[PDB]
Formats: structure tokens, C-alpha cells, sequence
């Protein structure tokens, strides 16, 4: 499990997994521990109901960019496992959810 | 609301099945894919399998086949069952659903699309713990 550091207010831009491969659909996830995952980002651009404009990816236009989720101001809440699904065309199915990040916040 | 009870066993033993249970009472006639999600200690989040209408319930190739899964309309609720158990899948067994979303890149006409699944509503999860005694 990757550990990464981060202060009060400042963007954390977490990595991902594996390498991007042609087209990508990413399924960000916040999984707090003990409780339930929540959905982040699909579609590399698409946020659901209950989350603001801090949590964002990058939206794969014109393939040759990197795949990061952006957390613009975090909080002490917000400091949790983080799992980045990566669904591509050239690999296939996915089965696996990558290598989970962990996200700390000093404070 | 979807609600998601889980009446799972908690204290299994080797050579016996899994009885965790799901029922969903609400929007849930057949858009929302179900699936099955656990994470064990030092193991990450193992996408084991999901079912649909077209009853083609894919399992995951780590898994090796020792899951068979049961959604019935009658009890209206949706089965796991785990043979063979092992000491490190001493797991919490969420069971949340899916959308099935396509991502086209080319012609539809030639294959060039290929799906997603995206996890929107979730459970609680029982802490299955495999005992060996
Ligand atoms: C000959 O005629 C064929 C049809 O008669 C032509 O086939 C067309 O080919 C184009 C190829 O560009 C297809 O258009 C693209 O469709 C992508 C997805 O389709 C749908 O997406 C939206 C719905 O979700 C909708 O708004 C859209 O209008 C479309 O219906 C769409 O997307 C991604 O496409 C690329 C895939 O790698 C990426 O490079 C690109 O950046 C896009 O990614 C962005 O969008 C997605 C989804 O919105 C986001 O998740 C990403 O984060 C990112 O922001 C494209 O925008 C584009 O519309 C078209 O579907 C297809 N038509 C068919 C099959 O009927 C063929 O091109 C033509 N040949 C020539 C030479 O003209
Ligand atoms: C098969 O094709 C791949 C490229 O599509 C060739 O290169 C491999 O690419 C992957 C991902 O880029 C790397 O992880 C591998 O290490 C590459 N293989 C190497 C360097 O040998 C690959 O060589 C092709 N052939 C075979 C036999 O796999
Ligand atoms: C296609 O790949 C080549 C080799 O990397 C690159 O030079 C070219 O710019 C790519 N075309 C795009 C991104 O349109």
C-alpha cells in the first residue's frame, strides 16, 4: 500500500496504477475504513450526487495524459484508502482494483 | 432508498458454504447491475463477480471457481455462496450495485465499445471472519 502526505489546503493530486492504454473510463473511490466506499469519479469528468467540485479527474482528450484525481482543500474527514479502477481497451477486462493509495493528512 | 441488510453468518468453518444475504426493497426492477465487493486485511478490493438478467454470472479468475451465486424475484433478495474456504478471507462482504455504462471509441457497427462498471449505491458489509476450529 503506497503511502502519500499532504497538508491543510493544499491540492492533493494522487497518482494512479497501472499505465493508461488507449481509452480510459477510471472509477475513483474514497474507501473510509470500516465504513463503505464512496463513488468519486466516473467517466474521467462525472462527479454523483453528494460530492463538490474538490474531488475532479482529469478528462482523457487527445490520449498521452496521465490519469490523476484532484483534491483541491482537504480536510481532516476526508483522509482515507483510495483505489483508482482503471478500464481501458487494450487490456481488456479489469478485474482487479489496482493499487490502492493512502492518503494522510499532517494535522 | 436502496436498503442493503446484510444477515451474514460471521463464524464459518472449512468446508462449509457462505449464507450472506442482501434484499433490496425499492427502485429495483432490472437496471441496477448487483454485484459482490470484499476486502480483506493486506488484500485490496476483489471485484469477485456480479449478475444480471441475462443469468451470466462472471467470476473473478483468483476467485477459481468456488463461488455460485443465487438472485431470486420470490425471496427478492440476492445469495452468495463460498466452498472451500480458506484463512485469509477473513473479509467484509459489502453487496452493492453497478451501472453498466459503454465507452465508445470508433464504429458501434465494429465492435469499437467496450463497458464499464461504475458502483454507485453501497452497503454496510458483515465482518466474515474464516475460523479454522
Ligand atoms: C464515419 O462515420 C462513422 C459513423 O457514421 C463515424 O463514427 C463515429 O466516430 C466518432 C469518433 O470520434 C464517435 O464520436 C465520439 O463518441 C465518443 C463517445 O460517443 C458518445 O459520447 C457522448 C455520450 O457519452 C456523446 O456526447 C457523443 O456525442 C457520442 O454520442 C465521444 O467521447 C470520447 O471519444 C474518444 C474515444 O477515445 C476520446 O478521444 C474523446 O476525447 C472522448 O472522450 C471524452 O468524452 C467521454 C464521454 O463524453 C468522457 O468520458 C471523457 O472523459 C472525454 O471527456 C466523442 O466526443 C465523440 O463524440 C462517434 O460516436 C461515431 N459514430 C457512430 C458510431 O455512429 C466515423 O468517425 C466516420 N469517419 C470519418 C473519417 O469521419
Ligand atoms: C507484444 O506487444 C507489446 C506491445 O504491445 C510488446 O512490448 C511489451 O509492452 C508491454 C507494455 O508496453 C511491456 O510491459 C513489455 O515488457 C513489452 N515487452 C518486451 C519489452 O519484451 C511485446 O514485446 C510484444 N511481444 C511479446 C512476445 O510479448
Ligand atoms: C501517435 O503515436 C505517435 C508515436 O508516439 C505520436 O508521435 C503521435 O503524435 C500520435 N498521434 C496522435 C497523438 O494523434
Amino acid at each position: 500500500v503506497r503511502p502519500l502526505s499532504v497538508a491543510l489546503g493544499e491540492t492533493a493530486r494522487i497518482s494512479c496504477g497501472r499505465q493508461a492504454l488507449g481509452s480510459r473510463a477510471v472509477q475513483w473511490y474514497q474507501h473510509r475504513p470500516g465504513q463503505a466506499p464512496i463513488l468519486l469519479i466516473y467517466n474521467n469528468q462525472d462527479r454523483p450526487s453528494g460530492i463538490p467540485e474538490r474531488f475532479s479527474g482529469t478528462p482523457d482528450i487527445n490520449f498521452g495524459t496521465r490519469a490523476t484525481l484532484t483534491i483541491s482543500g482537504v480536510e481532516a474527514g476526508d483522509e482515507a484508502d483510495y483505489y483508482c479502477h482503471m478500464w481501458d481497451s487494450r487490456s481488456g477486462f479489469s478485474w482487479s482494483f489496482g493499487g490502492a493509495t493512502r492518503l494522510t493528512v499532517l494535522g | 432508498q436502496v436498503q442493503l441488510q446484510e444477515s451474514g453468518p460471521g463464524l464459518v468453518k472449512p468446508s462449509e458454504t457462505l449464507s450472506v444475504t442482501c434484499s433490496v426493497s425499492g427502485d429495483s426492477m432490472n437496471n441496477y447491475y448487483w454485484t459482490w465487493i470484499r476486502q480483506s486485511p493486506g488484500k485490496g478490493l476483489e471485484w469477485i463477480g456480479y449478475i444480471s438478467d441475462r443469468e451470466s454470472a462472471t467470476y473473478n479468475p483468483s476467485l477459481n471457481s468456488r463461488v455460485v451465486i443465487s438472485r431470486d424475484t420470490s425471496k427478492n433478495q440476492l445469495s452468495l455462496k463460498l466452498n472451500s474456504v480458506t484463512p485469509a478471507d477473513t473479509a467484509v462482504y459489502y453487496c452493492a450495485t453497478a451501472r453498466r455504462g459503454q465507452r465508445i471509441y470508433g464504429v458501434v457497427s465494429f465492435g469499437e465499445f467496450f463497458y464499464y462498471y461504475s458502483m454507485d449505491v453501497w452497503g454496510k458489509g458483515t465482518t466474515v471472519t474464516v475460523s479454522s476450529a
